[PDB]
RNA sequence: UCUGGCAUGUUGGAACAAUGUAGGUAAGGGAAGUCGGCAAGCCGGAUCCGUAACUUCGGGAUAAGGAUUGGCUCUAAGGGCUGGGCGGCCGGCGCCUAGCAGCCGACUUAGAACUGGUGCGGACCAGGGGAAUCCGACUGUUUAAUUAAAACAAAGCAUC
RNA sequence: UACCUGGUUGAUCCUGCCAGUAGCAUAUGCUUGUCUCAAAGAUUAAGCCAUGCAUGUCUAAGUACGCACGGCCGGUACAGUGAAACUGCGAAUGGCUCAUUAAAUCAGUUAUGGUUCCUUUGGUCGCUCGUACUUGGAUAACUGUGGUAAUUCUAGAGCUAAUACAUGCCGACGGGCGCUGACCCCCCUUCCCGGGGGGGGAUGCGUGCAUUUAUCAGAUGGUGACUCUAGAUAACCUCGGGCCGAUCGCACGCCCCCCGUGGCGGCGACGACCCAUUCGAACGUCUGCCCUAUCAACUUUCGAUGGUAGUCGCCGUGCCUACCAUGGUGACCACGGGUGACGGGGAAUCAGGGUUCGAUUCCGGAGAGGGAGCCUGAGAAACGGCUACCACAUCCAAGGAAGGCAGCAGG
RNA sequence: AGCGUAUAUUAAAGUUGCUGCAGUUAAAAAGCUCGUAGUUGGAUCUUGGGAGCGGGCGUCCCCGCCCUCUCGGCGGGGCCCGAAGCGUUUACUUUGAAAAAAUUAGAGUGUUCAAAGCAGGCCCGAGCCGCCUGGAUACCGCAGCUAGGAAUAAUGGAAUAGGA
RNA sequence: CCCGCCGGGCAGCUUCCGGGAAACCAAAGUCUUUGGGUUCCGGGGGGAGUAUGGUUGCAAAGCUGAAACUUAAAGGAAUUGA
RNA sequence: AGAAGACGGUCGAACUUGACUAUCUAGAGGAAGUAAAAGUCGCAACAAGGUUUCCGUAGGUGAACCUGCGGAAGGAUCAUUA
């Protein structure tokens, strides 16, 4: 390759992302911005595969340049915008708000908030460095550089920060015993309580998440996502607590919901 | 003895050798400033590192060389070479269709600091992957490890 | 070129025709000449590389093929002698020991910079080469005065 | 569904292979009523291509005096619909083929603390102490002229302009700091009169980021360790010059207070000096390939193995240069060659173990007849860019021009 | 709405034999010895004993039990073991972490069955100004990350004591 | 000299140990109820121990050693006759 | 500001020569291996095949073949008598 290749594919796509196979040997390409695109989200997709607004990319197309999309409240042209993790999508034409989360199913589902939680977020920092005439900032997941840090906070912390204010509300530190979400990997859309943390000087660690059903697992730290303090996460979360239950189980459930709906 | 035998004197970037004076005496009483710094995972220092008088650009120690991306090990058997000391490992590929294994080795060329002075034919070496300092070598000599040796007759 | 020797080899003067004897050069071809490359020409020294078939394993071999070579200014290496705590010496008091100091000396080798209209083994000296066939094994000898050869001899083999 | 039979015989037990026998891919042959999917010039020929096409593009928001249209209406001064062109951006993606390539590409894991990057986003853009209520020029299309056989051919004149090029201002903020410091004020020893210490301070040089440097403190931050991100001490800061708006639209408003026009104003877009993130980009650590000894001792005077000092290289190295004692590799298969070899994710078959096939539409590499070369661009050593050579060959008015379909059809 | 021939290849073929061959006479042991790669290399170093926790630790089958040294770290009494180590280092075994898409094993999905596709299914006086769900798992050889296991395979400790 | 015992042997002879296709053999056994270690060596019959390359030899020749092509049998043991 | 143009520095397409190496190819003539309808000598091996046979070496020969030195049983003889 001599540069930046410019174009996704049909099976280039990640397999989280709910595309066809037969409809095109394309794929909408998620171009630049704050996420990495291989864990983001276009608006076409989130709108035209999950939504059903529209139904061909150019009527995707014909919403975005109406200007009834926005994003943590800016309206992005961009239908190809990389909405990626914590990002809030708010249509003001149909009064909907929606946060961009994980599921139990390690998919980037789409979960309804009421305005006012839509109104706040959370963010995970990255590193921390001292910029210009010795201040300190702090680079995050999201690339959202903040001017002017608490001192308090330190690396791995999580970090609140409003959509139109974009400052420092309120911060957590990395503990045992604070709720985590996995942000990657086979253990993807898992919600647990931190009980162990293990260092290697030299390699990537692992800390031992067990969530509220006793199934114990282990992570590594840059797959670990703080969203609350102790056992209660700061905002809203979707159907089952974001709890992996197995095979067994979910067909048991899938079988009785059948048989009491028939 | 003498540290100045190259075309150019070589220096150390960090410490600075030249130094004013006072009046009944001189700065050459005391020894020139050396600049160290240990590394993790039980990396300690040795002795001959710290209290040594050479130079070296390309030392675990006295450079400006970090140890990363893998820590592994390997034997002695050669040492014709201006520091460097070949190495070798032994490793056992498993072969499906016959249910068996080859032994194996795939010996490189690993840059070792002068302060290591007790290195005999025989004894375990331990090195890490270091940058592509030259164009062979990508290893540095980290710790020393003998082999029923500490008895030469 | 010096020591020593000589007077150009049994004559001189003038001219510079043909033909000749001896020595050279020649554009473009490059053996088309001729019985035949006869004659002439090419190569040629030294240093550094690199050398085939075949072979009696010794050779063939300077095989073949290639590069360098001047002048000037430097650098490095290659040795000999003496000594070891006014004049001596009875002496512990010294310790030459990674061979140190002083003095003496000739011939080369290698490397580098600079430099000339790329010219330099500058004259002199000084192998053209390769692929094959025939004969004789080789070195040697022979018809002084037309035949130097495949002829003769030769070691080896055999016979009487 | 873990399978035989026939075949040496005067007949039988064995060894042993083939013949039949079951699937598997390319085509051939005879026939073929329907529909749902769907492979389809790789095999010898990566051989050559006539012809047609495959990269273009404008919002209210850069530039609009085109006699191509057109509203108000000729007292105004910038309407708009808009050819074409300048300006910035894409053309290094896409798609075809496997010629080439054998620890090499690639497959699994890791690093770039060893580097860079228009693109989207997040900061910053009064941080520095020294004509502005808008600067100079030509160049476009266009008109008027011309050349041949010519093109995606074009010089000379009058014009016009850009978010194109070059230069560049006031504001912006009153001051601090380190030195050099005249001068001025105060305190104490001193029986004397000299010193010992505090302060102001005019007048002078510097006093931001980006970059090059040499020095200091670092029980500001963090990593396990960077010579890290920070703070200062003294200079340069490239005229083949860095940053501090000479840019364009929308709806239009507030104050005359010390004033009949001055200030205050929002929504954006345009590229930045530097930092971060992402798409990425390339050089790297451990581990893995087919046949081959009728390839056994090889690399190294020409860089091969390493050190020191230099050169470039986006950065780290025999990438290159010079000096240094020889070193490295090899029967655990090197060096060499062949391959009817791009690799792998993967395909046929099946007790199991396994044997074969991998261009294919997927993820990476290479190529555009061949290997050479290069300007713009962030990213090319690029071929639907150019140059030269080698075969081939298009037009020629014989003075030249113009070329690569292993891109899509077709020959 | 197919079949044969032609050729490539697999099973057959225990006819390449690791799984899983043969060598007196069917093909075959070198004439023999040495010797290095390389291959394979004997036992031998904590085994039992009442632990009580559960069934038919009693005999027997599945669990931790009567590893250090430093602030007994959420200027000094038990309600503590977070981290600076390893009474040593490999191989193997299990889990866990690392796994670009498709295919394959296979969950559910109908209605022309399936090959295929990840879709669709669900009350309707229709104001029903439409609720819910799927789009999972398994394997991913070898190489490396990690936490245990400490039979099996080799290694050293201290013999002139230069011993803890 | 005779009687034995013990360990290392060259060995018969009988024997339903056993294996083997049998001839015959305590190894020519412990072999599908398949694994003690390992070397050399065979893969239907010919072409062919040939061609070519290498190496040894004074020669004759020795060691190493193919391919093209061609064949449905060549073979071992045993049965009764001649 | 600068077009044309010249000198020096680097790969270098391409060219010449030489060396090494790989593969594919002609060739007068020579000598083998493949099938044969079954053409000419007597008969080497199958019996003790009448000179058991086969193996190596050496040597010779129209040919099978003959000869010597050894070396085996695929020659008719597990035996040959104190």
């Amino acid at each position: 390759a001599r540069g930046p290749k410019k174009h996704l594919k049909r099976v280039a796509a990640p397999k989280h992302w709910m595309l066809d196979k037969l409809t095109g040997v394309f794929a909408p390409r998620p171009s630049t911005g704050p996420h990495k695109l291989r864990e983001c989200l276009p608006l076409i997709i989130f709108l035209r595969n999950r939504l059903k607004y529209a139904l061909t990319g150019d009527e995707v197309k014909k919403i975005c340049m109406q200007r009834f999309i926005k994003i943590d409240g800016k309206v992005r042209t961009d239908i190809t915008y990389p909405a990626g993790f914590m990002d809030v999508i708010s249509i003001d034409k149909t009064g909907e708000n929606f946060r961009l989360i994980y599921d139990t199913k390690g998919r980037f589902a789409v979960h309804r908030i009421t305005p006012e939680e839509a109104k706040y977020k959370l963010c995970k920092v990255r590193k921390i460095f001292v910029g210009t005439k010795g201040i300190p900032h702090l680079v995050t997941h999201d690339a959202r550089t903040i001017r002017y840090p608490d001192p308090l906070i330190k690396v791995n912390d999580t970090i609140q920060i409003d959509l139109e204010t974009g400052k420092i509300t309120d911060f957590i530190k990395f503990d045992t015993g604070n709720l985590c979400m996995v942000t990657g990997g086979a253990n993807l859309g898992r919600i647990g309580v931190i009980t162990n943390r293990e260092r290697h000087p030299g390699s990537f660690d692992v800390v031992h998440v067990k969530d509220a059903n006793g199934n114990s697992f282990a992570t590594r730290l840059s797959n670990i996502f703080v969203i609350g303090k102790g056992n209660k996460p700061w905002i809203s979360l979707p159907r089952g607590k974001g709890i992996r239950l197995t095979i067994a189980e979910e067909r048991d459930k899938r079988l009785a919901a059948k048989q009491s709906s028939g | 003895a003498d540290i100045q035998t190259e075309r150019a004197y070589q220096k150390q970037p960090t410490i600075f050798q030249n130094k004013k004076r006072v009046l009944l005496g001189e700065t050459g009483k005391e020894k020139l400033p050396r600049y160290y710094k240990n590394i993790g995972l039980g990396f300690k220092t040795p002795k001959e590192a710290i209290e040594g008088t050479y130079i070296d650009k390309k030392c675990p120690f006295t450079g400006n060389v970090s140890i990363r991306g893998r820590i592994l090990s390997g034997v002695v058997t050669k040492m014709k070479m201006q520091r460097t000391i070949v190495i070798r490992r032994d490793y056992l590929h498993y072969i499906r269709k016959y249910n068996r294994f080859e032994k194996r080795h795939k010996n490189m060329s690993v840059h070792l600091s002068p302060c290591f002075r007790d290195v005999q034919i025989g004894d375990i070496v331990t090195v890490g992957e270091c940058r592509p300092l030259s164009k062979t070598v990508r290893f540095n000599v980290l710790k020393v490890t003998k082999a029923a040796g500490t008895k030469k007759q």
